[PDB]
């Protein structure tokens, strides 16, 4: 399986609780039909953060 | 018990707590099955009811729709404990229970909550798979049938605000919504506990329109915010979600108001951003004590409208 490369999120919208955070598209290998699992990860100053309350 | 209300508890301890508290206070509390999560974890609420001949109106409170908001399940347990330990001697709680029943849902998003303990502390959504398992989780507070997916929600399954495949598509949402819908004529007040931000939020998130009783809602809300601040000086802001937080759709708060429940609030508990979702346990007791003042202020006001 070709796990998609990590990359900046495309049209990620706002991060209201941390307005200047960075959104990354992150995928990892996984045991499913397509071989991977993906999610959006938000980071600010080197730490993962939540955007919504 | 030796159960500490001053620390965070993983789900197994909460299951045991519900079972023990239910038996110890069996004269006034029952535990009811609502449904199961995607991963077949049972979802229960506790019903606190002092038996009598009076017809009862209902106060609904749920916590933990968002997995990482650990202070919210902590408060649901604190609330229950305060009512039960004082329901005989405390005139004000005894008053409320002459005409109200309390239904408390300690953790709604049990799969996500377990996940925050085992794997990812900042997980927000449920754990249901989507796109053949290539992504996981629905934002359960975007999944209710209230202007579903109209604004402030994503159709992208990878997004933290993913609204689901359709309105009320997840088993957690179905369990809550079908139950609430069956009781809606008796529910006076709907409280949804979240963190963080120190806000008391009225409808709506999906429009800047205000509900027909918005003046009444913010008078009750502001008095509760004042009662909360009196404790340790914690500042809360009161207003509609769209005005003071951000736009959203499909929230349970807006859905409850839409089906006619007159008081519907989202509480965003401590703090204001220093620790965010990972609130230290040293702040559980003060957060719960001040929030208790707010919630009892609301319940006093709701009660005074009818009895
Ligand atoms: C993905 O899941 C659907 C079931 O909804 C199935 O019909 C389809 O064949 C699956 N695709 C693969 C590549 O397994
Ligand atoms: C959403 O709510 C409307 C009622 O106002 C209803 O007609 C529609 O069937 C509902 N959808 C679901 C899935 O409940
Ligand atoms: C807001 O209220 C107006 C009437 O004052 C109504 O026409 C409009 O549809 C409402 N907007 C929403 C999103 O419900
Ligand atoms: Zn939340």
């Amino acid at each position: 399986f070709h796990v998609p490369d990590d990359r900046p999120c495309i049209n990620p919208g706002r991060c209201p609780l941390v307005p200047d955070a960075t959104c990354t598209f992150v995928c990892k290998a996984a045991d499913n039909d397509f071989g991977y699992e993906c999610q959006h990860v938000w980071t600010f100053e080197g730490q993962r953060v939540g955007c919504y309350a | 018990e030796t159960y500490s209300y001053n620390i965070y508890h993983p789900m197994g301890e909460i299951y045991e707590w519900m079972r023990e508290i239910s038996e110890k206070y069996k004269e006034v509390v029952t535990q009811h099955f609502l449904g199961v999560t995607y991963e077949t974890h049972p979802i229960y609420y506790l019903k606190i009811s002092q038996p009598s001949g009076n017809p009862k109106k209902i106060i609904w409170m749920d916590c933990g729709i968002h997995a990482r908001e650990w202070i919210a399940p902590a408060f649901c347990q604190w609330f229950v404990k305060e009512i039960l330990q004082n329901h005989k001697d405390n005139s004000r709680i005894r008053k409320l229970l002459r005409n109200l029943d309390f239904y408390v849902l300690p953790v709604l998003n049990i799969d996500g909550y377990i996940y925050t303990w085992t794997t990812d502390r900042l997980w927000r959504k449920s754990r249901s798979p989507h796109n053949n398992g290539t992504c996981f989780g629905t934002d359960l507070n975007r999944n209710f049938n209230a202007s579903w997916c109209s604004i402030g929600a994503s159709r992208n399954c990878q997004d933290q605000t993913f609204c689901g495949t359709g309105p009320v598509s997840e088993p957690e949402t179905k369990a809550v919504a079908s139950f609430i819908e069956s009781k809606k004529d008796d529910i006076l007040c709907f409280l949804t506990m979240h963190s963080y931000g120190q806000l008391i939020l009225t409808p709506y998130g999906y429009t800047k329109n205000k509900s027909s009783n918005h003046p009444e809602m913010i008078q009750v809300g502001q008095k509760a915010a004042n009662a909360l601040k009196a404790k340790y000086g914690t500042n809360y802001r009161v207003g509609s979600s769209a005005d003071i937080l951000y736009a959203s759709s499909g929230s349970s708060r807006d859905w409850a108001r839409d089906i006619g429940i007159p008081f519907s609030y989202t509480f965003e508990l401590r703090d204001s951003g220093t620790y965010g979702f990972v609130l230290p346990e040293a702040q559980i007791q003060p957060t719960c004590e001040e929030t208790m003042e707010a919630v009892l202020s609301v319940l006093d006001d709701v009660y005074a409208k009818h009895w």
